[PDB]
């Protein structure tokens, strides 16, 4: 495995993200099950949410994979559990890392960017109807974030 | 590709490569002023494109510069043999003399 992973996942592990937890696959060390937790303050604030992250075998030249994988209300997380994070799309650099995305989708929780040209009836909701978007973001969360 | 060995003290950030994450080998430095392994940087810019990975600033090979001044200071670095057994630390330069210069 390349050694630039060998290294990252050694200092994730050992300097954990707080709120988020991250681990390698036993099986396959390119494999990365990510938990965060809800961003205090924010709508999803006491939930868990569980994402995957893959290396793919051109890391870091490309960047690494996520999918969300627990049901949530956000205008960037599609229902495939897609995300629309810049970093991980168009603005990915070899000189960004794990750390960086895991941080960066952390903060998307915080800060949702509803600017997109569809994000489904999601992205609209949250802009022109916020008040109910978020209270749907928040029963969503005791719903499908609360373990059980 | 850049030096995989534990530093003593632990290596600082400026020395290391943002590609590979490892000491800088054969440093090199852009006009933006950032540092990498000569061959990490000139991979990025095949694989990734000719821009500095850390800023986005455009990036040409022709505009890559060698930084022996860091290149000096990396190869004075105090460094760890790579395997238990031994206690002694040297200067990364006087690793090679203690790499295959042992028993087994
Ligand atoms: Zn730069
Ligand atoms: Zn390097
Ligand atoms: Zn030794």
């Amino acid at each position: 495995l390349p050694r630039r992973i060998i290294k990252e996942t050694q200092r994730l592990l050992a300097e954990p993200v707080p709120g988020i937890k991250a681990e390698p696959d036993e099986s396959n060390a390119r494999y990365f099950h990510v938990v965060i937790a809800g961003p205090q303050d924010s709508p999803f604030e006491g939930g868990t949410f569980k994402l995957e992250l893959f290396l793919p075998e051109e890391y870091p030249m490309a960047a690494p994979k996520v999918r969300f994988m627990t049901k949530i209300y956000h205008p960037n997380v599609d229902k495939l559990g897609r995300i629309c994070l810049d970093i991980l799309k168009d603005k990915w650099s070899p000189a960004l890392q794990i750390r960086t995305v895991l941080l960066s989708i952390q903060a998307l929780l915080s800060a949702p960017n509803p600017d997109d040209p569809l994000a489904n009836d999601v992205a609209e909701q949250w802009k022109t109807n916020e008040a109910q978007a978020i209270e749907t973001a928040r029963a969503w969360t005791r719903l499908y974030a609360m373990n059980n | 590709q850049g030096y995989d060995v534990e530093f003593d003290p632990p290596l600082e950030s400026k020395y290391e490569c943002p590609i590979c994450l490892m000491a800088l080998r054969e440093a090199v430095q852009t006009p933006c002023g950032h540092r990498f392994c000569k061959a990490c940087i000139i991979k990025s810019i095949r694989d990734a494109g000719h821009k500095c990975p850390v800023d986005n600033e455009i990036l040409l090979e022709n505009q890559l510069f060698p930084d022996n001044f860091a290149k000096r200071e990396i190869l004075s670095l105090m460094v760890k043999c790579p395997n238990e057994g031994c206690l002694h630390k040297m200067e990364l330069r006087h690793l090679e003399d203690h790499q295959a210069h042992c028993e087994f």
